């Protein structure tokens, strides 16, 4: 749900063993077409 | 108004319940509660409005 | 007397939050994440300066 | 809108006779007359013990 | 909160520039108190 994964800091598993936000970039939806993907 | 004492305080068991839209704190930032040995915890639950 | 008073007043200044949650650099880094602790730390830095 | 929401609030306090509800961590031994770090029940520092 | 979501991220490196936006190119001006926008360097002065 972003929160931890997006923005610098936080350790939310998906923010602990995956992409880390260092930052000055701009952050910009599988609700459809993916109603039915590794997690690390 | 539940009183909580003598806990492991593993906040990893939470976040698997029903999907939530507000997780906002005051004075303490999340993902840190595994640290910070506290004194006691008061828990309340209610339904207010839509 | 004046030198002692000045030094004592300078020493005692390290107990005011100046607008922060706490006046100790420890117990505020632990309770807050990196992108929030900076705002609290800046006020202490300015006051002590 | 206008649909029931479930809200749970947790209330704490930091320094009030700290002896209960703690996070998951282990313990180490004690040292004397040596420059050591501290994780004393939440308080962090550095120094020597007497 | 449980439904997965795809995201697309971006970044910058604000140092020669290569991804400049669509602007116009003008002619150089000799010594005079004039403005300048040199590849993002905005200012005023005299160029010699």
């Amino acid at each position: 749900n972003e929160v931890s994964q997006i923005a610098p800091g936080q350790t939310g598993n998906i923010a602990d063993y995956n992409y880390k936000l260092p930052f000055t970039g701009c952050v910009i939806n599988s609700n459809k077409l993916d109603s039915k993907y590794l997690y690390r | 108004r539940k009183r909580i004492s003598n806990c492991v305080a593993d906040y990893s068991v939470i976040y698997n319940f029903a999907p939530f839209f507000a997780f906002k704190c005051y004075g303490v930032s999340p993902t840190k509660l595994n640290d910070l040995c506290f004194t006691n915890v008061y828990a309340d639950s209610f339904v207010i409005r839509g | 007397n004046h030198n002692a008073q000045a030094l004592n007043t300078l020493v005692k200044q390290l107990s005011s939050k100046f607008g922060a949650i706490s006046s100790v650099l420890n117990d505020i880094l632990s309770r807050l994440d990196p992108p929030e602790a900076e705002v609290q730390i800046d006020r202490l830095i300015t006051g002590r300066l | 809108g206008h649909q029931p929401y479930r809200v749970v609030v947790l209330s704490f306090e930091l320094l009030h006779a700290p002896a209960t509800v703690c996070g998951p961590k282990k313990s180490t031994n004690l040292v004397k007359n040596k420059c050591v770090n501290f994780n004393f029940n939440g308080l962090t520092g550095t120094g020597v013990l007497t």
